[PDB]
Formats: structure tokens, C-alpha cells, sequence
């Protein structure tokens, strides 16, 4: 739409948000396939923050490739490494949620404030494969890293 | 104009098979190595910003993989190679790299160096 | 509906039909050489519910076909879960898979016709044992590779289909698009 | 389209024809999901007839969602429960078709006239899997149920 | 789209020039199956240009059903007939090359003109079956089938 189309070159950063995210509750409901930053330059932030952004956005728009794909030809018929950037990707889509303090009234969820070392750590982590064993849902909806370790024990009864 | 024909070949016939890649389970010798070719060439595709090459770094970055010196190595780490391989040609083998710009084309002395810097440095970037 | 949403489905759709294609030809190959061993494995063929498939899927009716006539042993990981031995299908079987089964003890299998067609002294009696758990398996690999190969070749003919149909309907709606905001322009210029 | 689009705040029934459907022989051609009456209503027309009707609807919205699957990858590929679904909706889609005195040499049938009570009996006996050893074909362009049940003696 | 659509009412032939064609070393690389032409009717053309071009876009398309089976099972397995489609296509797809006078500079090869009634008696000899005992290269950059002949007997 021309309005927003004619707004993004006026940007430094642009944080996208999507219907289809919010849709499957989360939130926020960033697209992480379609937000940009001007400084998300490893010269900037630093290799390590770069490298875990892109390896975060690499294997999202990989499970992204393969979804309409495997809705049809079942998951059955992927490869044991194809079907780990899948449960990787998926707790990683939730990972990306989180209670805002100002949302609590529609989450019932308290508020969660996350500094920067511990995001990487977190999603640095989960890429590197230290979390396969833990349940998708125990990433959704948290704060750092501890709290979807926390949560996949309180999920076990 | 010699490695990028070859290269623009060999990347339309991984095209053609592209899809099988992750489906690919049971698939002949062939199209096995046309899929090993083509995210090997693919990958030496990716570059750096404001890292812009001289035309004969770019054509013997080109030859490792049009010439399957890369073809065992695992993906995830030819940006790493590529990085660390150009570095030691323009060091230790500036002579070479004239030579492939003054030649006009790679020559069958160019080409021995280059399969013997390239086999050492891999096994050894392997080691 | 929308342009974006054709697109997308488009997307898919043409990834499916490669895929399934891909498929067929895998089937094709294994299928091929399943043949040319069924031959001198028939005439050897001569000479408890027991349930013969594989652990592999879209290969049409293959496996609901024997459960069908099952209702306990399953060779085929599919047998377990719609109702035990794993990874049987994706190698051609040999005589050591089933010596492999009957050492550790009716049988139920497909019979191969054709690629569109298939139908569902205490040392002797250990080796013939042995010798119709093989005859099942070269016979269940037959079927099941053509029934894959049938089935891929028919979902990639339907994607193809449904490609084509997806490409008019986006062009007749890229037209109408093109039109309607035309038309909106105009309008809108004539009422000055 | 603005026309058909504001005519339906104007009516109480509305008998909604399809294209697709009428090129799959189904005659009369209603979208039996795209038409709707405002005395459908079980203070109106009973409990019995309500939900017969709703259960119709359900199997064959039920149907609907499954035919992307169908069409990829067919029949085979679907779970026991989705292939009775599958096999009752299409007994269902058939036994809405009705030969009309109207159309006789367009349909080669005598024309015929359900009483409601039949119409409703019919429809409740193919949704309590009475009829599923019975052919689809069947279905089509008969009356009452019994014609079904005739017509598959035929076919024999 | 309203452009082409307009255009093609005019049309009379088309002539598809093919990069898939031009790779297969097929000069000019012209597609022998997605070029037509409204006259190709043997009320205008004869019933014998009309029966040999007929016969051409069926034995290729005959040979690109094999091509799945050739890519499986292998060429020896194929029926004495199924054999012969294969070697008489592809020496078809060889015959409908031919070198050009405007390209006698970047070639060094002479350019020829073949008059309608040769390229017809041609392609209708190799149906036949005339040249079965020639190889399939002979065909390959010539003009008349002569030439087909003379450069089999030049390759020893």
C-alpha cells in the first residue's frame, strides 16, 4: 500500500509486525523474516550478535521453505538432520515470544525484560542443538533462556 | 569468461535437481553430484560487503569449486575456506595471481600451482 | 482470492509436483530392479496373524490393504501404528531378513500383477518358514515400489493440473486488479 | 458482484446455484453451504428435522476441508475415519439430486416429489451409516430413499 | 493478457526459438513441437506434406515418453519397435538442423536453401525406415538427405 510502501525509506531500523504471527499467539507478532536494522552489521553489534541473527533468520526461512511442502507430503519423508531445523525452528518461533509488561491484562502472563547477552545466549543455545530434548511449548511465552527450562519441568506434571 | 561458462552450467543443472536435494534419499551417483556441485558453487556465490575482488582473485575462488577441489568439504564451511584460502594466495601467491591476469586465461603452469596450493591448504584446513 | 494468496499456494504446489516427481522416478528404479528379482524368487516361492508392508507411506493402499485382512506379528513399522520390525522397504529384502524374523518365532502380503494392479523334519519345517517369509517380502516390495511410483506419478500429474488452474485464476485476477484501480482513477478524475 | 451481493439482505430463504456443481451432473445445483432460510430453526421446524439438517451440513463442510488433501494425493492417503466421511458426504451430495418433472429430457428420470418426512428420514439413515455398504451412484437422481435402496438392487 | 490476445488473432504460424534447443547444439534452435502453423492442413499444404510433418511431431512426441523409461530401465530394454523410434527420432531431431548462409563466416561451413519437396522426401525416407543402417550424426548440420548419405560415407 502506498502509505506505508512511501514510510520504509524513511527508516533506521523497521520492525514488521504480522496478522498470521499474532494469529497463532505470538507475540509480539514480529515477523523475523521481514524486520531490518541499519546497524545489524557484525562491525557494529559485533560477530557473535550478527552471526546468531542470521543463523536465527537462516534456519526460520528454511522451515519456512519446507512447511507447505511437508503439510502434504508428511514428516515422515524428511531426513534426521531436515527434521531438526524443524523442532529447532519451532522452539525458535517461540523463543521469539514474550509477556510484555504492558500486556498482561491479555496474557495473564507477567511482564519479562530480557538484556541483550542473554537473548544470544539463549537463541545461540538453541541453534547449537543444547535444547532438542526440551518440549516446543516450554519455549513459548518466556523470558531468558532458564525460564523455558524452568517451564519444561513444570510441564513434566 | 572460461570458469564462469563452466560455472553457469553446472549451477543450471543443479537447478534442474534442486528440489530432490531434501527429498533425496535414494538417488544415483549423477544427480547426487550435481546437488554436491551446486551448493558448493552456490556458497562460493555468497560475499561480504564493501569487500569488493579483483578479477583474478574472483576467477581462482571460482576454480576450487568448478574444478571439485570442494566438493568432500561440508558446506556450512566454504565461506570460511574461501576467506581464509584467498587470503594466503594473495600473501604467498601474488606471482600466480599475476600471472592468471596477465595470461588473459589460466594457463596449464597456473593450473598445476593451483592444484597444489589448493589440495595442501584443504587438507590442512581439514587437518 | 487475493494475489498473495495465489502466489503463495502457486509456490508450493510447483515445489510438490517436483518433489512427487522425483518421487516416482526413486519408485521407478527400485520397482525396476524388484522386478528382475521377483523372477527367480516365485518359482522358489513353491518350495497367527502375520503382516507384510514396510515402514514407508505414499504408496497408496499398500498398507491398509493388509490391515484390512488383519483384523500378531508386523514386519513394516506401518503395520505397528495403524494397528514388530523396523526398517524394512527403504533396502531390497534378502533371505537374512527372513531368516532374521523367523528366528525369532498365516501371513499376509501383495501379490504383484502388474504396476497399476495388486492383490492382498523339525529342520525342514524351520527352513520353509523361512522360505515364505522371503517369497512375502520380494512379492511386498514388488507391489509397494510400483504402487509409489503409480501413486507419485499420479499426485505430480495433479499438482501439474492444479498449477495450471492456479495460474489462470492469477491472471484473471491480475487483470481485474489492473482494472478496478483503472477504473477508481478515472472516476475519480471525471467528477472534477 | 453489488447486485446478487445486496439482494440477500432482502429475502427469507435463498436458494443458492453453483456452476461447479451443476457440471458434476448434481441437479438441482443448490450449494447446500451457501443457502440459507431464517425459519431454520428448531422452534420452527423441530429438533429432528434442525439437526438432520445441521449434521448435513457438518459432514459435508467436514468433506470440503478434506478435498485439497483428495486432490494432490487421493483417496489412499487418508485415514479410515476421513474415508467414511468422505464416502457418506458424497452419498449425501448424490441424494440431494432430484429428477424435476421440469427436466425430464434433460435427465432422462421421471420427475419426482419427497414428502418432508421422507426427505428427512432419508438423510438421517445415510448419516447413521445405514446405506455404507451401498454405491455412491445409487443416490443420484432418485426420491425417496427407497429408490436408492431399488436402485443399488439394480445394479446388482 | 489483452495484447497478445489481440495479436494472436492475426496470426497465421509461429516460429518458438528454444534455449533448451539451442544447448542441444540444434541450429536454428527452433522448437519442431511448440512451433505451428494454421496452414499445416492438407487441404492447403497436400495430404502428403500434411501426413510426413504429422508423422514427425508424432515420433517426437513418442521419443519424449520413452525418455522417462530410458532414464530407468535403459535402452536395450526396450521394445524392436521402441528401438527404432528412439534412432529414427533422433536422427529426425538431427535432420531438422541445418546450416545457414548469413553464418558462413563464424562457421566456415556452406549455408544451404532445401527446396520444399526434398525436406518432405527427406523426413519421409527416415520414417520409412531407409536410413536405419546410417549413423545418427550423418544427419546432424546438413541440407538435403543426399548430404545425410555423402557425410555417412566421409565419416569412414
Amino acid at each position: 500500500d502506498p502509505a506505508p510502501a512511501t514510510t520504509f525509506a524513511h527508516l533506521d531500523a523497521t520492525t514488521v509486525l504480522s496478522r498470521a504471527i499474532a494469529e497463532l499467539g505470538i507475540y509480539p507478532a514480529v515477523d523475523p523474516l521481514d524486520s531490518t536494522s541499519r546497524i545489524m552489521d557484525p562491525n557494529i553489534v559485533g560477530s557473535e550478535h550478527y552471526d546468531v541473527a542470521r543463523g536465527v533468520q537462516k534456519i526460520l526461512q528454511d522451515y519456512k521453505s519446507l512447511q507447505d511442502i511437508i503439510a502434504i507430503l508428511g514428516m515422515d519423508e524428511l531426513s534426521e538432520e531436515d527434521k531438526l531445523t524443524v523442532s529447532r525452528a519451532r522452539k525458535i518461533q517461540r523463543f521469539l515470544s514474550q509477556p510484555f509488561q504492558v500486556a498482561e491484562v491479555f496474557t495473564g502472563h507477567l511482564g519479562k525484560l530480557v538484556p541483550l547477552k542473554e537473548t544470544i545466549k539463549g537463541f545461540q543455545q538453541i541453534l547449537a542443538g543444547e535444547y532438542d530434548h526440551l518440549p516446543e511449548q516450554a519455549f513459548y511465552m518466556v523470558g531468558p533462556i532458564e525460564e523455558a527450562v524452568a517451564k519444561a519441568d513444570k510441564l513434566a506434571e | 569468461k572460461q570458469v564462469a561458462g563452466t560455472m553457469k552450467l553446472e549451477l543450471a543443472q543443479y537447478r534442474e535437481v534442486a528440489a530432490f536435494a531434501q527429498f533425496g534419499s535414494d538417488l544415483d551417483a549423477a544427480t547426487q553430484q550435481l546437488l554436491s556441485r551446486g551448493v558448493r558453487l552456490t556458497e562460493l556465490l555468497k560475499q561480504g560487503q564493501y569487500s569488493p575482488m579483483a578479477i583474478e582473485e574472483q576467477v581462482a575462488v571460482i576454480y576450487a569449486g568448478v574444478r571439485g577441489y570442494l566438493d568432500k568439504l561440508e558446506p556450512s564451511k566454504i565461506t570460511k575456506f574461501e576467506n581464509a584460502f584467498l587470503s594466503h594466495v594473495i600473501s604467498q601467491h601474488q606471482a600466480l595471481l599475476s600471472k592468471i591476469r596477465t595470461d588473459g586465461k589460466i594457463s596449464e603452469e597456473s593450473d598445476a600451482k593451483l592444484k597444489e596450493i589448493v589440495t595442501n591448504f584443504l587438507a590442512g584446513f581439514e587437518a | 482470492a487475493t494475489l498473495k494468496d495465489i502466489t503463495r499456494r502457486l509456490k508450493s504446489i510447483k515445489n510438490i509436483q517436483k518433489i512427487t516427481k522425483s518421487m516416482k522416478m526413486v519408485a521407478a528404479a527400485k520397482y525396476a530392479r524388484a522386478e528382475r528379482e521377483l523372477k527367480p524368487a516365485r518359482v522358489y516361492g513353491v518350495g497367527l496373524i502375520i503382516g507384510v508392508s514396510s515402514d514407508r507411506g505414499l504408496c497408496g493402499a499398500i498398507h491398509s490393504s493388509v490391515a484390512k485382512q488383519m483384523k500378531i506379528i508386523g514386519v513394516g513399522d506401518k503395520i505397528r501404528s495403524i494397528l514388530t520390525f523396523k526398517e524394512v522397504g527403504r533396502r531390497p529384502p534378502t533371505f537374512g531378513d527372513a531368516s532374521v524374523i523367523a528366528l525369532e518365532l498365516s501371513i499376509i502380503f501383495n501379490r504383484f500383477r502388474s504396476v497399476i494392479s495388486y492383490k492382498t523334519l523339525r529342520n525342514y519345517q524351520e527352513y520353509s518358514l523361512a522360505n515364505i517369509i522371503y517369497y512375502s517380502l520380494k512379492e511386498s516390495t514388488t507391489s509397494e515400489q510400483s504402487a509409489r511410483m503409480t501413486a507419485m506419478d499420479n499426485a505430480s500429474k495433479n499438482a501439474s493440473e492444479m498449477i495450471d488452474k492456479l495460474t489462470l485464476t492469477f491472471n484473471r485476477t491480475r487483470q481485474a486488479v489492473i482494472t478496478k484501480e483503472l477504473i477508481e482513477i478515472i472516476s475519480g478524475a471525471a467528477a472534477l
